[PDB]
């Protein structure tokens, strides 16, 4: 319906988020520098849009 | 994160490097042994041949 309904688009494709170098402490206090990446998808589009302001 | 301050972080890194250096010293000692023994064998053979001569 014009001027009443707006539309927000959320991409269902898997998003990839990479983490820069950061230091972690092992059990023997040996400092490590770890690079890791995560892949995530949206499960509930309404819930995701609500939880994160504006999606 | 609960990292210690930088000043003591230097000491932590020094401790790890100290572990590595501790291994390196034993490696060099074994190197010295393996180097020195054959020279002793050669000198022994040389003096034996000199006695024969």
């Amino acid at each position: 319906i014009p001027f009443i309904e707006t539309v927000k688009m959320l991409d269902a494709r898997i998003q990839t988020m990479d983490n820069q170098a950061d230091r972690f402490v092992t059990k023997e206090k040996k400092d490590l520098i770890v690079d890791s990446y995560i892949k995530w998808r949206i499960s509930d589009f309404s819930r995701y849009y609500l939880a994160t302001g504006g999606g | 994160a609960a990292r210690p301050p930088e000043e003591v972080k230097a000491a932590f890194d020094d401790a790890i490097a100290a572990r590595e250096n501790e291994q390196q010293y034993i490696r060099e000692a074994e190197a010295y042994t393996n180097e020195v023994q054959p020279r002793a064998n050669g000198q022994a053979q040389r003096i034996l041949e000199e006695a024969r001569a």
